[PDB]
């Protein structure tokens, strides 16, 4: 129960979500570029499913960031 | 409570769906002689009902066979005939089945519009004061 | 259990209550008040500035309350991500480490006062509800911060009285002692390494 | 003064009646094909009066029924449902603007 | 049910008790201090109101939230809260009065020394807890709907200036006599030679004794505070009619 | 009567609404997957009705949530 | 037994009532703070 | 004709914004603070009572003396308006009149004459003069009245100080400052006569 | 919880199966005239199990020397049903993200 | 081609935005406020009249003394504008003309001379000078005039202060502070001379 | 090459945001503001000229003293720009040169030398230094120059205070505060010398 | 695995949000403001230099002293990132290293020891601490350093104040305020010593 | 400089010209059956230049049937279809000029 | 790494290539009856590679021409035009989302 230990733990938790979002976006982009280039063994359903997942994942990333930035601003701008 | 129109329009969709299924069976079994003279297929028809004790839902109260006499045909060649060489056929009238098909399809799609427009009114209610 | 769409809405809503949780449940309250009291102790009014005062408190409230965050992570966050626990159980599993920390950092007298005011019959201190523990925690932490802060005020008040009496000894009744005491007030704080001394005690004060 | 009744007016009771009318009109459309069902009408003036402080009307058919006994004229029901939806939208706009103006005055924004 | 009744009542049943609680805090000695941020004070008022909610009786439903009668209710909740807050300010500033009269008589900031120590007395004696107990008791015996401070309460609260001087003089009468007699003794003893005089030499002598007498004042100040708090607490209960 | 009874009554009103919205969302989800898996006892009309009500029910949930947060954000920006 | 119109009206009435009591409380407190910070 | 609910709310919030002005320009707050300012200045204490408690006592004193007029406004204006007996326009006028009557009871004829000629308007009765002209005349009378009371309050403390100075000079000690010796005597005589209660009687009752 | 597998349900897999089913029916119609081709049917429950095969259709009438077991009356009806159900699966799976995005954004 | 309605509203809303600037620079508010400030410091009272009351009195006084020019604006620029008789551009000029004339009656030619040279514009007649030049000249003249009136009112209070100090020094009580004893006499003289009514009347009559 | 219309608007709208910064750093507003504060401190009144009036006079004067620079900006930059004789690049550079020339003329070499060595740039002549190294140097010199002018004005009021303090001490009254007695003479010295015209003319003339 | 372009845009758009925090915590802006704030209080003028001008000079000063670290960031992280030589994380680390070297250069050991023990991590060399534990240690070191510098600058003005107050007491005029009679000499000392250049030079010099 | 002639470009004039070209094609289709009517065209390059700085006859592909009318109806439909597509593009370009112009003056 | 080439991928080039293919297919449909005209085809893999890092082929007939020399199979040309049109729209949806994703990241909304 040390400051460095928990700081690493929440960093590991935070970087895991960022990597998960990055994985969805790369997978979505990879499916789009294979279908767009003319690969026959790529279905439009897989392309559309992946890019819908990435949009939802990135939308959550922006919304969570806005909550954190607003929360940071609320604590910094309080009239101490 | 918040979706009274949906329960009525949706009930009509289920009610009119049964009438189309009944029409399909009547047309698909218009030439099914089957066997005997009492097991022969007879035109079936759904019965709609409305209990008015706001909104009055439409409830199907069971399938009822038509009372029209069976169509008799002289055919002393079919092995399932009778003493006088008659095979009794279902009392299905094509003209009344075509009219039911037209009436069921149009009435079914009319309730789609009402149910779809009912949702819009609910969506606009959420925008009150905004 | 609640549907996926609803439980996303739940965490999103309480994600905006994070400043609320910090102010009235963790060690942010005591440090800021002590910092504010000490700022008024010296002649400088807003030289440390509010943002720097908050920034130090946010770093302190993370190092000091680090054991609390460790228990919440391993008991609530980890089971939920492994599907070993449901939404409500995970939320309850996070309250217990924080309720224990708040319970041990309050005064008996304040809790005795609040349970009387709340009108609930509880036989032992360690079973009080969180609804009454939160106001009892901040009320006790305010008393602790005021008592700690004003003791830091005393050495800076000693300098003011000494210099003012010396100036009045020579008949210089019009010279304002506050401008003369200001250079010596700053020197006392830097000679004792004040910015490290108060934070070390504040960190060690919690449990 | 300074009360929600004196501020909202009759735009709060009207909305409820318009939703009641839509439930009645939709019922007639759904029950159009049911034999023996009689078309149901609603009096707006009486319903609004009852709503402000607090019987069965039937619609006379334009033409005789074909034997079933149902007096629902589906041509008229669609026209009334379309009109009811427009007037209900206006009532929501009228009632919604009552709250916006009240909030505007109490906050000066 | 119509959901309007449920939602409106809770807001009426929470904010109106909170207003009285919050108004007492902003005028209170400790919670109304300049050190604490308004946000911390705001959360404290929110948390106290939520916790003491079961002991608060249900407000009358006759008065509407959006009506002029409801507007008057908000104002009269503050007046009760400020009344309790001003009493606490009266006590501390009386000790500030005690500090400055000694300092003025000491040929001389000494009020701050007494103000800080009196604040410690307020915190150590659980004065803040008693005030919170008083305001929740005010909800019982002085209901939100019907009830407000009358004219007699205003006159009793306006008469506390005489309470300040009488109490401040009573605490300092022994010391102030000591300050005068030594200064008069010093004057008469050195009056034989008008060459010496006092002037600044008298300034040094007076201030040394005055600081020494303040050491005596702090030795027996606690007993005076206990009697003063009893007088102030009795006034507060009179306001809330307890 | 006390103020806790009003608070509890308000709390039960919110809990009842959330359960009703959750009940509709789960009811719609089952009807969607029952028709999607290929069960012949489920009608497309009932499925569309089910997801229409759940969508409207959740939209009402979002509106109430935003008003509660806006009131709280309004509340915290007050002189005190 | 309830409809969306009643829910929305209840929501709007609560929002207007809550906004009304907050602003009046704010106005009175600002009036009090102005009186306290005056040169006697 | 009567103002709509939206417009009445706007007027209500406007008067709340000007509420500090109505206290210090229309009520008795100005006279009490000025008189209490003299009392603090008369004694040797400079800032010892502090500004906070003086305003707080003044506010409570005003609510005490304005209670008859405030209740008269409550009965005549608020009660018919709450019961919807009268319209908003006449209710506002019914509330304005008691304030105008109270300001007339605390003003002087000479002060009204100066400002009514200053405004360049025509009037024959003091009872129907505009409140815009009554306010400057009211406070001008209040300041003059407060100086009169403060002057009377300053005399006994001047009396004590002069006696102490004369006694010290007569005893031959021309080296001791009279202020330090006189301060306890001024405070003792302020307490054993219960000075503040006497000041309350002559200040609260001065309006009538 | 709160994962795409649970948020999307099985609607993420049904769209793929309806595409595979449409491909097989298209093959059957095209190969209706080629002799020796045996009509291929797809078992829906098999791809359901594969989510959480390519069988043969037994004729209702004898061949005419071709050996081709494709009934064009059956194929057209099965292609019509699959296309209608495919659009419904898109509607179901499409609304899963629309509700999911509205929960996150709150608007 | 007068300004369109949208631009006319935009101009009027801008003027309300600068309303504090117009009052504190283009009106009589500054001179009255300064003279009251000097008088308050002339006596022993530091801030007994309080800042809000001083500004409150000045606001009513500056409204009364400028009622003639305010009416002239209404009778020549507002009513013709509302009756659809003058172009909005003309109405703005008709409102500015009486304001410029009033500021010229209370300005000093030396102030105009230095600011005209400062602006570097070749203008001879002291009536067609720009508002950019007139306003600094006017406010400079008001400050100088207020100092002259402030010195005039200060002298009697200086006379009392010197007499009290001289009398105390005559008796040999040099240790006694003259300020504590002087103050009641300063209040005494100002109240039997009817100072508050006198000064506000003179300030009203000064602007001519 | 030339910036697009959308970018030109964005740059122009950006400079309006920094307009308050350019007034207090790149114009004569700061020096005039400082001098009046010192001049006000020299006299006994600490808040009589009032902050709003002082800034108002500073804004009018900085408009008069920056007019040669503004006219050069109009002629060199705006007129070729509006007539499409120079690009957006040239217009901005042509506008910066007269403003840089004004700041270079009022700066000090040592202040320029201090920041040039701090910025680590190789500068051969002062008349080509970067803007980022001139603004801190210009405001530094203005503050120093403001103090010198303030010391000049402080002495005459200080002499009066010393004179009156010694005269009172000669007559044996060591308890009368010289500040009260000196104040009427401090005001009079500023009046019969015509201070509000002399000081402002010197401040305007200090940039020539 | 490099992040997607959308995440990288979202990542560095968040840095702009935290930009004010970096200036007040991780840069030299904290010390420069404090020293000039104490310097302003050392002289008699209360708020003459003004907050905005103080911040303006501080922003120019913190830009000139952080140029080597900013140049190192560009030449180690920004240029390789723009030229596709390193990935996003490597560019982020390459940008942080010069920043950490600057904070560690101007910090105190005891301050680092205090925070490493509270955090609870192993440390053997100064250049191993995480930025989370270096930021609070750096600002504490800067505040102590700023207070020490402010103390030195305060002393010469304290000497003048003591001299001028003692001289007035030598003649016996106790009532004359030393503060008014000392402000011209405090300002003049800051002029002929040329404080605005050497003090800023020392602040720049103190960081290197 | 910042002006609408430099901000809007030629798109302010192009929209108007294509509206005229719509009328010219429309009057050709209506007069298809009127004998003696000669189909008239509009030269876009010349008309645009005239509008920026400020009715030819179409040749028949085949001889007329005898009425004297040289309107080729299938050509008019093809030209009207293309003109309507490019008119929508012209509106898209010109409309976006104002929206980007408003974004700059407003900053968001 | 933030650059339009990296963010837009190959979708900024595919749209232009499929537009070129539509022109090549359309001129085959229009010139179906012209004798001596050989049906032309555009290789997608080659054209995309040429566009990415900076000449239409001939389509072999499945059956002999009937004596005109034209080798356009109008039955086949319609099928390719339909496929190219659908794939052209899919590339537009892919490319259009690339700009929208950048905008919402930049604006944070």
């Amino acid at each position: 129960a040390s400051g460095a230990k928990v700081g690493a733990d929440f960093n590991d938790l935070l970087t895991k979500a960022i990597n998960n979002v990055n994985t969805l976006q790369k997978a979505s982009g990879d499916l789009q570029t294979r279908f767009d280039r003319g690969d026959a063994d790529v279905s439009l359903s897989d392309v559309m499913i992946a890019r819908n997942k990435s949009s939802v994942a990135f939308d959550a990333t922006v919304q969570i960031r806005n909550k954190l930035v607003e929360a940071y601003k609320d604590l910094m701008n309080m009239p101490v | 409570s918040l979706f009274n129109v949906f329960n009525v329009t949706g009930s009509a969709m289920s009610a009119e769906s049964v009438r189309l299924n009944t029409t399909s069976s009547n047309l698909a079994n218009a030439d099914s002689v089957s066997s005997s003279a009492k097991d022969t297929y007879k035109a079936r028809h759904a019965v709609f009902g409305a209990e008015l004790s706001d909104t009055v839902p439409v409830k199907v109260m069971g399938i009822v066979e038509s009372d029209k006499p069976l169509s008799a045909e002289y055919n002393p060649d079919h092995p399932l005939a009778n003493e006088e060489g008659y095979i009794y056929k279902p009392n299905v009238n094509v003209m009344e089945e075509m009219a039911n098909m037209i009436s069921a399809s149009r009435a079914y799609q009319t309730n789609v519009q009402v149910a779809d427009s009912s949702k819009q009114m609910l969506l606009r209610t959420l925008q009150m004061g905004q | 259990d609640y549907s996926v769409t609803l439980q996303i809405l739940a965490l999103m809503t309480m994600l905006g209550f994070l400043p609320a949780m910090v102010i009235l449940m963790t060690s942010f309250t005591r440090i800021v008040v002590v910092m504010s009291i000490l700022r008024q102790a010296m002649g400088l009014q807003q030289t440390p500035s509010n943002q720097v005062i908050i920034g130090i408190a946010l770093f302190l409230t993370f190092f000091v309350m680090s054991p609390v965050l460790n228990e919440i992570n391993d008991k609530a966050v980890q089971p939920y991500l492994n599907e070993q626990v449901t939404a409500r159980e995970a939320f309850d599993a996070a309250q217990a480490p924080m309720k224990a920390f708040m319970l041990k950092q309050t005064r008996i007298k304040d809790l005795e006062t609040f349970v009387t005011m709340s009108g609930e019959q509880v036989d032992n201190p360690e079973d009080v509800s969180m609804a009454v523990l939160i106001p009892a925690f901040i009320t006790s932490e305010l008393k602790t911060a005021f008592q700690i802060g004003f003791m830091l005020f005393l050495p800076f008040l000693i300098i003011d009285l000494v210099v003012a009496s010396v100036l009045m000894a020579m008949g210089m009744m019009m010279l304002s002692p506050m401008i003369v005491s200001l250079p010596f007030k700053l020197m006392l704080f830097v000679l004792v390494d004040g910015w490290n001394l108060i934070l070390s005690t504040l960190a060690g004060s919690f449990a | 003064a300074i009360s929600f009744d004196n501020a909202l007016g009759i735009h709060q009771h009207t909305v409820g009646v318009r939703e009641r009318n839509a439930e009645v009109i939709s019922t007639n459309i759904a029950q159009a094909n049911t034999p023996g069902y009689k078309a149901r009408g609603l009096d707006f003036a009486k319903e609004l009066q009852a709503a402000t402080s607090g019987d069965k009307l039937y619609r006379l058919p334009t033409q005789p029924d074909t034997g079933d006994g149902n007096t629902v004229d589906l041509d008229l029901e669609r026209n009334l449902f379309m009109q009811n939806q427009i007037r209900h939208q206006a009532s929501l706009d009228f009632l919604g603007s009552k709250f916006k103006n009240l909030t505007k005055a109490i906050k000066g924004e | 049910e119509y959901p309007t009744s449920v939602v409106l009542d809770w807001i009426a049943n929470y904010f109106w008790p909170y207003v009285r609680i919050s108004s007492m805090l902003m005028v209170m000695t400790v919670t109304g201090a300049r050190f604490v941020s308004p946000r911390i004070r705001l959360y404290l008022g929110l948390a106290i109101t939520f916790a003491v909610m079961p002991a608060i009786p249900a407000v009358p439903q006759d008065i509407e939230l959006l009506s002029f009668r409801g507007f008057m209710t908000i104002a009269e909740q503050m007046i009760i809260g400020i009344a309790m807050g001003m009493v606490t300010q009266f006590m501390i500033q009386t000790f500030v009065l005690l500090g400055q009269i000694l300092g003025m008589q000491s040929s001389l900031l000494l009020g701050q020394l007494f103000m800080f120590l009196t604040t410690m007395f307020f915190l150590a004696t659980d004065g803040h807890l008693k005030m919170l107990q008083l305001v929740v008791f005010s909800f019982k015996t002085l209901p939100i709907g019907s009830g407000s401070l009358n004219a007699v309460d205003f006159r009793e609260m306006a008469g506390w200036l005489g309470i300040m001087f009488q109490t401040a003089l009573s605490m300092s009468l022994s010391g102030i006599i000591a300050l005068l007699t030594i200064n008069l003794s010093f004057g008469v003893m050195t009056r034989a030679a008008p060459q010496l005089n006092i002037f600044s030499l008298g300034f040094a002598f007076a201030l040394m004794v005055g600081l020494l007498l303040c050491w005596y004042i702090l030795a027996g100040l606690y007993s005076h505070y206990e009697m003063f708090w009893t007088v102030g607490e009795a006034q507060i209960c009179r306001l809330i009619r307890l």
